[PDB]
C-alpha cells in the first residue's frame, strides 16, 4: 500500500506495451479523424521497442529504467508525441535516480516533473486539446491523494479514473496545438489521441500497482 | 565526375543504357528476414523520415531507407511520386545495386562511402533520366555500413538542400544507433557492479556528492538495520546518524582503512570495523563505506 | 497562421513595421563569455553546419547557430548572403529576439518549441520581406532549450527542404549532446566500480563472454601471482590454469559460493563464482575470500 | 621497452592536443593550397575537446580512452577527416578493450585495425594522396618492428620516421579522393594535410613512449 516498487514500474511498462498493441487501430482511428492517421501505429512502434529493452534493464533502478524508456520513445515514436512522451519519461527518470521504491509523495513529484517537462517543451495550455489536458489533472489528482495519505493502489485508481474524464473532456475542445488545430472548428466532437494515450498509461499503472 | 565516369566503366561491361525490366525484388519470407534483422536501424530511420516528410510536404518526392545491400526496406513521401517509382519497379524489397540499375546515388553512396547525388543523364539507364537521386550511407554503432538514406524526385524539381538533408538524416540515425549501444554498455557495467555487490563479503553503502545513497548491499542493510530497497536514492543524513570519526573524515575527504566505528540506527548502537573510500570527481566527492565482517 | 498572427499581436504593442535601426549586439568581453558558456553545443553545431554548407554550396544562403537567448553565436555559408545580412545587422553577437526584430523564425522556433519557417510579409518588419528564415530549437542532455539552428536565404530562392534540414541538424546536435552525457554517466559508474575493487577485502577477477579479463584487483593479483596491469584484456586461459571444480562450473554457467579450490606452484583459496547472464553471453566474477 | 602503458597513451593524446594547437596555422596553410583552408583549425577544435575530456578518463582503460577520443573526433572535427580519424580511434578502441598496456605486437594490431577502418570507410588506395598514404606504411613499419622484436620506444621512433617520409611522399601525388581531387593536376606539388596530421600523431606517440 505504502509504495510503488521498481518491479511494479517494470510491470507497468510491460502492460503499456500490451495496451499500445491491442489499442493501436483505435488510437490510429482517433488520429484519422483529426490528424494524419498514425498515432496508434507510432505509439505501438515505440512501446514495442521499450518492452524489448526492458528484460535487460528490469533488475536496475527506476531512474535508469525510465531513462531508457524515455530515450527509446524519443527517437522511435516520431512526430509531436514522441518528443513529448520521451520528455515525460526523461524528466521522471531524473527525479528517481537510484530509487528502488517510491512513496506516494514521490510518485506525485515524479509525475509533476514529468508533466512540467511536457508543458515546457510543447507550450500547451488548458483547453488546447492535447495530452496536457490529461497530465495536468492527473498530477493534481496524485497531489490530493498524497495529502489525504491514500495507499498507492487507491491513489492510482483515482488518477486513472480522473485520466478517463480528462480524456473525455477533450472531445468538446477546439484544437489550438499540433496537427488537429489545422482543422480549426472541425476538431470539435472528436477525442484527442495523445490524451487517450495518457489515459491508457494511467489505467495500466493502476493495474500494476495491484501486483 | 570521375566517380560517375568510373561507375559507367563498371556498368559498360555487363549492361546497356536503354534496357529496363522487372525488378529484382526480395520476396515473401526472405524479405521478412531482411526486414527483421534491420529492425533497429529501420524503426529509427522510419520515424526520422516521417518527420522529414511532414516539414517538406507538399512536394513531388519520395524518401527511401535501404539496407547495406541496396535493398529498399521502407518508402514514404508523396503518394503520386511513390506510384511513379513503383511503376519503374521500386517497391519494398527491390534491390538497387549498381549491377542492376546502373550508376545511381542509391548505390554509389555506399560504394563511395559518401553523400552523393545523381541527376538526369549522369544515370547509366535512360529510364532514370527524368529523376534526381540523393543518398548518403549510414553506419553502425561499431563503424560499418548498415544502410542508406535516399531522396528521389523529378529531375526538374531538385533542390540544393536535398543532399545535405539525406546526409543530416543518415548521421542522425547513425548517432541514434550509437546512443542505443552506449546505454547497453552502461547496463553491462551496472551488471558488473551489481553482481560484485551481491556476491562479496563486505557490507557496502555508497553515496553521492549530493548526499544521496546510490547503492547498499544486503550485508550492509542488515547490519545498519536500514531498509534494503527504500533507502536508495534518499539522503544519507536522513537514513542514519554517522559517528564522529566518520563525520570528520567525510568533511575532510580523507580515507579510513580498517578503523573501528560505532553507529546509531533508529535509537540503537552498532559496532563495526570500516573503510571509507573517497571518490573524487569533477562534480564533487562521492563516498564508499565498507563494513568489514569481524 | 495563428502562430504568426499571435506573434504580430505581441509586436503591435511595442513596435512598428517600418522601423529598423542598429542591432542589439553582444560585444567584446560579454560575447566571449556567452561563446565560452556555449562551447559544447557550439563546436558540435559548427561542424554540422560546415558539413551542411559543403553538400549544398553554391547557393545564396546563410546558416546561423543561436543560443537560448536568440543571440547569434556563429554564421557560415555564402559570403555575399552573409554580407547582405551583416549589413541588416546580423553579425556574431546580434540578438534576434521577437521584441527586437519582430515575428521571425529566428525567435519563433524557441517560442513555439518547434521547427518554423517565416517568409516575405509574414515578417513583422518590412526590412525582412525580402527574406525567408527556417529555424528549429535544440535541446540539452536534460531536455531544456539550449539554442537554435537557422537558415536564411532570399525569399525567392527558398526550398521545400530548408526546414526539414534545420530540424534534422538540430536533432543531430541534440543527440550528440546526449551521447556526450551518456559517456560521462558511464565514466561515473566506472569510478564506482574501480573504487569498490580497490578498497574491498576480497580478491576479484572478472572476465568476458569471449574469455577476456575485464578487471582484477591488487588483492587477486598478489594471491594468483598475476601481473596486476598486463593481465586485463587478455584471455583468462592464457593467464592461469583453472582448477577442475571451477573449470566444470564455468562450462555450465553454474554459481559457486564459498567453495574450496587450489590453483597453479600451488595456492589454496575459498572462492565464489558469480555468473552474469546477458544477451551477449555469460560473464563471470570470481572472488577469492581471505582465509 | 617491451610495452606501451595506458598512461603513455594518455600522454600521447595530451601531446597531440599541443601539436594540433601550435601547428594549426601550418595545417590550415597546407589545406589552403589544395582544399578549403580549414584542416588545421578543425583538428584543433577536435583535439582540444579530446584533451579537455582526458583528465576525467585518464584512470580508465585504453579501450575506453580511445573510444571517448574517437567519438569526440567523430562529431567535432567535421568534413572528410573527422569521420576518418574518428573511425581510426573507434577501431583501435575495440581492439584494446580493458587493456592497461600493449605489447608491440598488440600495438601493431590496434593500428592495423584502425587503418583498416579508415580504408574501409573512405575507400582510398595507395597513391590517392590521403592520410592512408601514411597509415599503410606506418602499419607496415610496426609489423616489421614486431617481427624483429624491437623495443616499443625504438619501434615507435621508426614508425615516426617512416610517417615523415610517407607524408613527404604525398607531395608529387595527384589527388584522387577528397576536396584536393577537384583541383586535378594542380594538386601535384603540394603536401597532403591529412597525411601531415598522421605524421604529427606518430611523432607525438614516439615522444610519449619515452616517458
Ligand atoms: N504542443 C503540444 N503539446 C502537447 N501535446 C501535443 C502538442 N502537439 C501535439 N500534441 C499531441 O500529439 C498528439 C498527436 O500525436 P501523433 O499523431 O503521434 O503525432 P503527429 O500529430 O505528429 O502525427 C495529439 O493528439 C496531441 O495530444
Ligand atoms: N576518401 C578519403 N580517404 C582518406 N582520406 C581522405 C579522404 N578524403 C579526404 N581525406 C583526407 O582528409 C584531408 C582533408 O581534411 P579536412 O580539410 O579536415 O576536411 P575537408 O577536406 O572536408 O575540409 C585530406 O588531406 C585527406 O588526407
Ligand atoms: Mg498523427
Ligand atoms: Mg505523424
Ligand atoms: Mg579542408
Ligand atoms: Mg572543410
Amino acid at each position: 500500500g505504502s509504495s510503488l516498487s521498481r518491479t511494479q514500474i517494470v510491470n507497468w511498462l510491460t502492460r503499456c506495451g500490451d495496451i499500445f498493441s491491442t489499442e493501436s487501430e483505435y488510437l490510429t482511428g482517433l488520429d484519422r479523424e483529426i490528424g494524419d492517421a498514425d498515432h496508434g501505429l507510432n505509439m505501438n512502434r515505440g512501446f514495442s521497442k521499450v518492452v524489448e529493452k526492458l528484460p535487460a534493464i528490469a533488475d536496475k533502478d527506476i531512474g535508469f529504467i525510465l531513462k531508457n524508456t524515455g530515450m527509446t520513445l524519443l527517437s522511435s515514436v516520431g512526430g509531436a508525441s514522441g518528443p513529448l512522451f520521451g520528455t515525460f519519461f526523461i524528466r521522471a527518470a531524473q527525479a528517481t535516480q537510484a530509487r528502488q521504491s517510491l512513496t506516494l509523495e514521490e510518485l506525485y513529484q515524479m509525475f509533476r516533473d514529468g508533466a512540467d517537462g511536457v508543458i515546457s517543451r510543447g507550450k500547451a495550455e488548458p483547453g488546447d486539446k492535447t495530452m496536457c489536458d490529461v497530465w495536468v489533472p492527473v498530477v493534481e489528482s496524485l497531489r490530493q491523494s498524497s495529502e489525504q495519505n491514500l495507499s498507492v493502489p487507491v491513489a492510482l485508481e483515482a488518477a486513472s479514473s480522473i485520466a478517463e474524464s480528462a480524456a473525455q473532456s477533450t472531445i468538446t475542445m477546439q484544437a489550438r496545438k499540433g496537427r488537429a488545430s489545422y482543422l480549426g472548428e472541425r476538431s470539435i466532437g472528436h477525442q484527442d489521441p495523445g490524451a487517450t494515450s495518457v489515459m491508457f498509461m494511467m489505467q495500466m499503472l493502476a493495474l500494476a500497482a495491484k501486483e | 565526375s570521375p566517380l560517375i565516369a568510373t561507375s559507367w566503366e563498371r556498368c559498360n561491361k555487363l549492361m546497356k543504357r536503354e534496357t529496363w525490366n522487372v525488378p529484382h525484388q526480395a520476396q515473401g519470407v526472405t524479405f521478412a528476414s531482411i526486414y527483421r534483422r534491420k529492425k533497429a536501424m529501420l524503426t529509427l530511420g522510419q520515424a526520422a523520415l516521417e518527420d522529414a516528410w511532414e516539414y517538406m510536404a507538399p512536394r513531388e518526392c519520395a524518401l527511401f531507407i535501404l539496407d547495406e545491400t541496396a535493398c529498399i526496406l521502407s518508402r514514404n513521401g508523396d503518394p503520386q511520386t511513390l506510384q511513379q517509382l513503383s511503376a519503374l519497379g521500386f517497391n519494398d524489397g527491390t534491390y538497387c545495386a549498381e549491377g542492376i540499375i546502373g550508376t545511381c546515388a542509391l548505390s554509389l553512396a555506399a560504394i563511395s562511402g559518401q553523400a552523393v547525388k545523381t541527376m538526369a543523364d549522369q544515370h547509366f539507364k535512360q529510364v532514370l533520366w527524368n529523376w534526381a537521386f540523393c543518398a548518403t550511407p549510414l553506419f553502425d554503432s561499431k563503424g560499418r555500413l548498415t544502410g542508406t538514406i535516399a531522396l528521389a524526385c523529378p529531375v526538374e524539381q531538385t533542390t540544393a538542400a536535398d543532399l545535405p538533408l539525406t546526409l543530416a538524416i543518415a548521421r542522425e540515425v547513425g548517432n541514434l544507433l550509437l546512443t542505443d549501444s552506449l546505454l547497453a554498455e552502461t547496463n553491462r557495467h551496472l551488471n558488473q557492479l551489481n553482481a560484485l555487490l551481491e556476491s562479496m563479503d563486505d557490507g557496502v553503502i555508497s553515496w553521492d556528492e549530493q548526499g544521496n545513497l546510490q547503492f547498499i548491499n544486503a550485508q550492509a542493510a542488515r547490519v545498519l538495520r536500514l531498509d534494503a530497497t527504500a533507502s536508495q536514492g534518499r539522503a544519507i543524513t536522513e537514513l542514519l546518524t554517522l559517528p564522529a570519526v566518520l563525520q570528520q573524515a567525510i568533511k575532510q575527504a580523507h580515507p579510513l582503512k580498517h578503523v573501528e566505528a560505532t553507529f546509531e540506527s533508529q535509537h540503537q548502537f552498532i559496532d563495526a570495523v570500516i573503510t571509507l573510500k573517497p571518490i573524487i570527481e569533477t562534480q564533487g566527492t562521492s563516498f564508499i563505506l565498507l563494513l568489514h565482517p569481524v
